[PDB]
């Protein structure tokens, strides 16, 4: 049971974050759009990531 | 938690214990430096200035 | 050992070229020194400035190429010669030979924000003269390489 | 195969066989006035050493050279961690 | 040293209609103004021997534009042969005069490259992180010569190769970095801010790069706009000399 439990609260969020990784990986190296505010540029290495 | 009018004096106490965070927040900022405050992040808003005295020429032709 | 260069300056309502003799410069080879023996402006001077000044031209420097064989000149808006208190400096350039290269004059501080500036002050000449020698760049940085990979191997 | 090249006044010269198929690895040649020359390997760093190659440059070829690179391919394997 | 000119249609190869001014003087240099005709057709300004201004397509605006701009046009010649810089004004009445004169004397020291930066370039970033959360700002004078010259003792131990910053409008003479014990041929590259020159180093026989970087200090001068005579503190240069193992074509 606490196995069961444990796979299924995991499972709410794993597999959002493992697209995430697998579209990483996928679509590295790109440049999507263009965000309409200026974000800070500390938040560079996160947004832009695979690009150089 | 309305017990008597000390609900209020409370609710204000559970405000500083938000306010308490939010201090905290600002040494994360600190601790992090995930804030518009330098110029660095000013950086990307810098126009590049106009040339007011213009010169060409070169080599004698 | 010392060498006197003349230095002549130039300032007119319609911006051409009227050198006169300003200052004198001692330029001691020997030990790299170069000073300056100017007379003070004059009102005409000073007049004929203001209006260069109103016109917003340019005041001229020139010397001769060596101590009548050339000039090396430059220029500086008078304008902004004016607005700041006669405060100035002009460096000597010379080569590795120890020829004359060029002169540069530059105010200080520079611009202008449309200062209005009385007489008196211009009675002064706030001239700060440097000599600049062409500077050696330097070379390629070898041994520290050399050292810090023989560190890294052992 | 051999080479040979003429009119080299005393010094020291960079050898290298250019060739798009084939590199060549260059080898510093010092030649004196009196005529005594040697080969050695060329080294821009500390180039006080010396490092003797036989005169008769015995340059033989490493391969052709490798302008292009390989394109990344990943694998699941590389997804994993 | 006469020179003419010759227009066509850069499509389809043929000489336009317009027919070109006949250069009677021999000219010095030329200038491609950013101002435009009514056509879309790019101010021309040449420079004759007599160092009179022959505008093109010379028209009643065209005169009228550069007539009303005229003191913001600056030219420089580089005579190589005996050593000197000139810089002459651009007057109302189209003419030009002795603004700024520098003489590198021939008798040490031959002009050889006077790479200027690209006219038709922009830079991004006008200053740049430093890290600790602080900027350092690029020294960005357009208006910057890199006039590079040889010794003219060509010996092995005593050549030099020097490069002088001077400026296109005020003649100042940012950096006068002369290095000892080096040969040509240089090549150089002027960019943005920063300026590489490759040479050949005759103590150890071996090709050097040299990279001078220009830096203004942790906050801009004037910003809004850059003029070369409003500049009075002197960029510092940071400087870097690395070793190339091959020529250079
Ligand atoms: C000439 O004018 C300059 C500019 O005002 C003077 O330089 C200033 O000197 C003071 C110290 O005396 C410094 O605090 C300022 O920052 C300087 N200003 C600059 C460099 O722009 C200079 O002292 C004056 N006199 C001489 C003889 O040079
Ligand atoms: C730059 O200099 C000009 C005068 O040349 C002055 O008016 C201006 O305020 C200065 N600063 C900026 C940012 O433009």
């Amino acid at each position: 049971m606490l196995t069961d439990m444990m796979k299924g609260n995991v499972t709410n969020v794993l597999p959002m974050i493992l697209i995430g990784g697998w579209i990483n990986m996928t679509f590295s190296g790109f440049v999507t759009t263009k965000v309409p505010f200026p974000l800070t540029l500390r938040f560079k290495p996160m947004l832009q990531q695979g690009i150089e | 938690l309305e017990s008597s009018s000390q609900k209020f004096l409370q609710g204000l106490v559970y405000l500083i214990g938000n306010l308490m965070g939010l201090a905290l927040a600002v040494y994360k900022c600190q601790s992090m430096g995930l804030l518009p405050t330098h110029a660095s992040d000013w950086l990307a808003f810098i126009e590049p200035p106009e040339r007011m005295e213009f010169s060409g020429g070169g080599l004698l032709l | 050992g010392t060498v006197g260069l003349l230095l002549e300056h130039s300032f007119e309502i319609d911006d051409s070229a009227n050198f006169r003799k300003r200052g004198s410069l001692l330029w001691n080879q020997q030990d790299g020194t170069l000073s300056l023996s100017q007379r003070q402006l004059s009102e005409e001077e000073r007049g004929r400035l203001r209006d260069v000044a109103a016109l917003n031209g340019l005041y001229r420097v020139r010397i001769p190429r060596r101590p009548a064989g050339g000039y090396v000149s430059s220029f500086v808006p008078a304008c902004s010669l004016v607005e700041s208190h006669l405060s100035d400096q002009l460096t000597l350039h010379v080569d590795v030979a120890g020829n004359v290269v060029g002169v540069s004059v530059v105010t200080h501080p520079g611009g202008c924000r449309g200062h209005e500036v009385e007489d008196v002050d211009l009675e002064l000449f706030n001239t700060s003269v440097q000599l600049q020698p062409p500077t050696t760049a330097p070379g390629p940085e070898t041994a520290a390489f050399i050292e810090r990979l023989e560190m890294e191997q052992a | 195969g051999s080479f040979v090249v003429h009119d080299i006044p005393s010094g020291s010269y960079v050898v290298e066989v250019v060739s798009p198929a084939y590199r060549f690895d260059p080898v510093r040649v010092d030649i004196t006035s009196k005529g005594k020359m040697r080969a050695r390997y060329v080294n821009y760093i500390k180039t006080s050493e010396v490092v003797r190659l036989p005169y008769p440059l015995q340059m033989k070829s490493s391969g052709p050279p490798s302008y292009f690179i390989k394109r990344e391919s990943w694998g699941w394997t590389d997804f994993l961690m | 040293g006469m020179s003419s000119l010759y227009v066509f249609n850069p499509i389809f190869g043929k000489w336009s209609q317009v027919a070109p001014p006949v250069l009677k003087r021999p000219i010095l240099q030329s200038l491609l103004l950013p101002v435009m005709d009514q056509d879309y057709a790019k101010v021309l300004l040449l420079i004759d021997d007599e160092y009179k201004v022959t505008a093109f397509p010379a028209t009643r605006n065209v005169l009228r534009q550069l007539h009303e701009l005229a003191p913001s046009i600056f030219f420089y010649l580089v005579d190589a042969e005996q050593g000197r810089l000139c810089g002459y004004r651009l007057r109302k009445d189209l003419t030009t005069e002795l603004s700024w004169e520098l003489t590198i004397p021939p008798e040490v020291q031959r002009i050889v490259k006077v790479k200027g930066k690209r006219s038709s370039e922009h830079v991004h970033s006008q200053g740049r992180v430093m890290g600790d959360r602080s900027v350092l700002y690029k020294s960005l004078n357009p208006n910057l010569l890199a006039v590079v010259t040889e010794s003219t003792d060509a010996h092995h131990e005593r050549t030099f190769i020097g490069i002088f910053l001077i400026d296109g409008v005020t003649g100042r003479i940012i950096h006068s970095s002369v290095q000892k014990k080096a040969k040509g041929p240089v090549h150089i590259v002027h960019s943005e801010n920063w300026v590489v020159y490759q040479y050949w180093n005759t103590k150890a026989r071996r090709n050097e790069f040299t990279v001078l970087e220009l830096y203004e200090g942790t906050e801009q001068y004037n910003a809004t706009a850059f003029s070369s005579l409003d500049r009075p503190q002197l960029p510092q240069v940071l400087q870097q000399s690395y070793i190339f193992p091959s020529s250079i074509s």
